[PDB]
RNA sequence: CCUGGUAUUGCAGUACCUCCAGGU
């Protein structure tokens, strides 16, 4: 079950509980996320949960695309080019996935506008320093795991890491 | 207070602004099935609180579950059934 | 809107939403 042009052309519709247009690809078992150009950056938020996702990668250029929900796939890698295909992605879900590194999250740094990041329920969670890491390596955020980035946290992910 | 596709949840943090509130709630929610709309106003009388609707009931049952108790913005919510039905569910299904 | 601090534990369908001081 490619995810294909005709399997987006059929999939839900509709404008969602916080204003935005969003497209439903929930469980269909995806496994590589491909052919979005048939959405024709038509969308402010997009669904992918509870599907056979690796690589959050292969992205066409969506302008409009401001929030993903990749929940309850398989994420183990996060693609380099990102910022370039996706500009103002301003909010990433990824609960319950499989990131183990912290140099694995390296790649959402170059995400300028990315606000809201959630990677809750991921191995790389229990790494030592992994909030301190990621206030480091992705100051764009503001709230991560729906906790507020500090002062005082930035302060301390100055000190270790400079 | 039988299962219900609300769940009503108190306890809230009532300093984030009420768009950045339902936002957050909106994505830590979708973990769990598809969440058709969120309730959650700053009066007096409701602020701290909201209702998230879904629309599997399966869902708002592993939602409740789960996240009793989970740390937000700080503080631990308090999640229950709602006691009465939603008027987006009452009139999705009739 | 942003810092501090502070009140409120309340079952809903929303112009907006505690208050106090400081910053814009």
């Amino acid at each position: 079950v490619k995810l294909t042009a005709e399997l987006i052309e059929q999939a839900a519709q509709y404008t969602n509980a916080v204003r935005d247009r969003e497209l439903d690809l929930r469980g269909y078992k995806i496994p590589v996320i491909e052919n979005l150009g048939a959405t024709l950056d038509q969308f402010d938020a997009i669904d992918f949960s509870d599907n056979e996702i690796r690589k959050l990668d292969g992205f066409p250029l969506l302008r409009r695309l401001k929030t993903l929900l990749v929940n309850n796939n398989r994420i183990c890698r996060i693609g380099e080019g990102l910022d370039q295909a996706l500009p103002d992605l301003t909010e990433l879900i990824l609960t319950n996935n499989s990131l183990v590194e912290l140099g694995d999250l390296d790649p959402l740094a170059s995400l300028k506008s990315l606000t809201y990041l959630c990677i809750l329920r991921n191995p790389v969670t229990n790494k030592k320093h992994y909030r301190l890491y990621v206030i480091y390596k992705v100051p764009q955020v503001r709230v991560l795991d729906f906790q507020k980035v500090k002062l005082k946290e930035r302060q301390e992910a100055e000190k270790m890491f400079k | 207070i039988r299962p219900n596709h609300t769940i009503y949840i108190n306890n809230m943090n009532d300093k984030i602004k009420k768009e950045e509130l339902k936002r957050s709630l909106y994505a830590l929610f979708s973990q769990f099935g598809h969440v058709v709309d969120i309730v959650a106003l700053k009066t007096m009388k409701m602020r701290g609180q909201a209702f998230v609707i879904f629309k599997e009931l399966g869902s708002s049952t592993n939602a409740l579950r789960q996240l009793q108790g989970f740390p937000f913005y700080g503080k631990p919510m308090r999640i229950q059934y709602a006691k009465t039905d939603s008027d987006i569910i009452s009139k999705m299904r009739g």
